[PDB]
C-alpha cells in the first residue's frame, strides 16, 4: 500500500514524555521497511515477543500503537512482560502475555543537561500496581502514614513524582534511555 | 468488563439545549478516553466530542466547535456533553463511548465509534 | 538452566581466541543469547548477540573482528575473536534468555549466566 508509516513522528520526536505520563501514538495502515528502524546504530535493545520484527513491514491492515518515555539505563530491563519494580509496578506495565516489541536507546547526548536535567519524572509510590498499559496522571499527596495528608507535603505524605537525576557525568544505568514499545490493537 | 450507562436524549427546537450523561462503570482505569459518536439513519457514525477522563484533554469534531462543551466529573466516572445552539442538522442517535487504551495525549487520532465500549444510544431530534 | 564457557586464555596483539558456551537445562524455542565482558573494576558491557532466528547484534568496538555463532545440534554458542587489541582484556561472559527475539546489549536482560573466562591480550 505505499504510504510510509510515519515512525518518524515517534523515533525522532525532540520531547519525550515522562514515564508515569507515557505517549502513546497510533500508527497505522502503511507500510515501512523495519531493516531501516532495527539496524539503526544508536539501539541496543529491540526485542520482539510473540511476533517477528519483519511484521512491521506489512502495516497494510494492521494498527499498531505505538508508546515512548524516558527512563534510567538500569531500568529497561522493567520495560518486559513478568517484571517487577518501580516502573513496572507504577508507570508502566506490560501484560503477562505481551505480543509486540520494545526498543531503547541511550540519551545522553539529548535529555541530560550540565546542572541536572529534572524535566523527566517518575512515580515513587502508588496504592496499587497499575494495570497492563494503564496510565496514571494523577498528583494527589500519598499518604504514607497514619496521619491525613490535607493536600501538602507531610512527615509522611508525599508528593508521588520524583525526579530523574540525569547528571550527564551519571554511570550508564543511571543515564537516560528512550524506549519505544510497539504493540497491536484490534 | 466496562459498562456505560447513558442519560439525556429527547426533543429540543432549534436553537436549544440538551445536555447527555455517560457514567462508565466496572474495571475502569485510573485514566481513559470517553466520548460521543452520532447516527443519522442512512448515515455513518460520526465522532462528535471526546475527554479523558482523569486529564484535561479534550477534543472536538469541527461540527461541534463553539457549541457542545465535554466535561467530567472524575470521582462519579462521568462524562457531560452540553449541547448549546442546536440544528436540524443534529438530530441523530448519540452514543456514548469508552476505551481504556486509547493515544494519549493526542486524543483526536481516534474516533469515539472505534472505542471498545459502547452505551445503548439515545435518540436527538432537533425541529425547525 | 546452566551455561558453562570455555576457551579462554592469554594472547597477543592481533591473535586470536574461540569462546564457547555449552547449554544444558535450555530447551527454548524462541530465545537470545549473548557474549558479555567485564573489565576490573568496570561495569560488564555486551559484545555480541544472537537470537534464535540467526540475527546477530554486535558492539561498535568489535564489529569486524568478533564473530557470534549457534551451534543448535550441540547446544553451545561461540564467539570466534580475531584481530585482538589489549582494550579487549576481560571477564568474558555467556548469557541467554527466552521468549523474545531481536537483540539487547543490555546484560540485565538476561536471566541465564555462565561462570565467565578470562581473556588477557598483551
Amino acid at each position: 500500500c505505499t504510504n510510509l508509516c510515519p515512525f518518524g513522528e515517534v523515533f525522532n520526536a525532540t520531547r519525550f514524555a515522562s514515564v508515569y505520563a507515557w505517549n502513546r501514538k497510533r500508527i497505522s495502515n502503511c507500510v515501512a521497511d523495519y531493516s531501516v528502524l532495527y539496524n539503526s546504530a544508536s539501539f541496543s535493545t529491540f526485542k520482539c515477543y510473540g511476533v517477528s520484527p519483519t511484521k512491521l513491514n506489512d502495516l497494510c491492515f494492521t494498527n499498531v500503537y505505538a508508546d515512548s518515555f524516558v527512563i534510567r539505563g538500569d531500568e529497561v530491563r522493567q520495560i518486559a512482560p513478568g517484571q517487577t519494580g518501580k516502573i513496572a509496578d507504577y508507570n508502566y506495565k506490560l501484560p503477562d502475555d505481551f505480543t509486540g516489541c520494545v526498543i531503547a536507546w541511550n540519551s545522553n547526548n539529548l535529555d541530560s543537561k550540565v546542572g541536572g536535567n529534572y524535566n523527566y519524572l517518575y512515580r515513587l509510590f502508588r496504592k496499587s500496581n497499575l494495570k497492563p498499559f494503564e496510565r496514571d496522571i494523577s498528583t494527589e499527596i500519598y499518604q504514607a502514614g497514619s496521619t491525613p495528608c490535607n493536600g501538602v507535603e507531610g512527615f509522611n505524605c508525599y508528593f508521588p513524582l520524583q525526579s530523574y537525576g540525569f547528571q550527564p557525568t551519571n554511570g550508564v544505568g543511571y543515564q537516560p534511555y528512550r524506549v519505544v514499545v510497539l504493540s497491536f490493537e484490534l | 468488563q466496562v459498562q456505560l450507562q447513558e442519560s439525556g436524549g429527547g426533543s429540543v427546537q432549534a436553537g436549544g439545549r440538551l445536555r447527555l450523561s455517560c457514567a462508565a462503570s466496572g474495571d475502569t482505569y485510573s485514566s481513559y478516553c470517553m466520548g460521543w459518536f452520532r447516527q443519522a439513519p442512512g448515515k455513518e457514525r460520526e465522532g462528535v466530542a471526546a475527554i479523558y477522563i482523569g486529564g484535561d484533554n479534550t477534543y472536538y469534531a469541527d461540527s461541534a466547535k463553539g457549541r457542545f462543551t465535554i466535561s467530567q466529573d472524575y470521582d462519579k466516572n462521568t462524562a457531560y456533553l452540553q449541547m448549546n445552539s442546536l440544528k436540524s442538522e443534529d438530530t441523530a442517535m448519540y452514543y456514548c463511548a469508552a476505551e481504556l487504551f486509547c493515544p494519549w495525549p493526542d486524543i483526536g487520532t481516534m474516533s469515539p465509534a472505534e472505542y471498545k465500549y459502547w452505551g445503548q444510544g439515545t435518540q436527538v431530534t432537533v425541529s425547525s | 538452566v546452566q551455561l558453562q564457557e570455555s576457551g579462554g586464555g592469554s594472547v597477543q596483539a592481533g591473535g586470536s581466541l574461540r569462546l564457547s558456551c555449552a547449554a544444558s537445562g535450555y530447551t527454548y524455542s524462541t530465545y537470545c543469547m549473548g557474549w558479555f565482558r567485564q573489565a576490573p573494576g568496570k561495569e560488564r558491557e555486551g559484545v555480541a548477540t544472537i537470537d534464535s532466528d540467526g540475527r546477530t547484534r554486535y558492539a561498535d568496538s568489535v564489529k569486524g573482528r568478533f564473530t557470534i555463532s549457534e551451534d543448535n545440534a550441540k547446544n553451545t554458542l561461540y564467539l570466534q575473536m580475531n584481530s585482538l587489541k589489549p582494550e579487549d582484556t576481560a571477564m568474558y561472559y555467556c548469557a541467554a534468555d527466552s521468549g523474545w527475539v531481536g537483540y539487547s546489549l543490555d546484560p540485565y536482560q538476561y536471566n541465564y549466566w555462565g561462570q565467565g573466562t578470562q581473556v588477557t591480550v598483551s
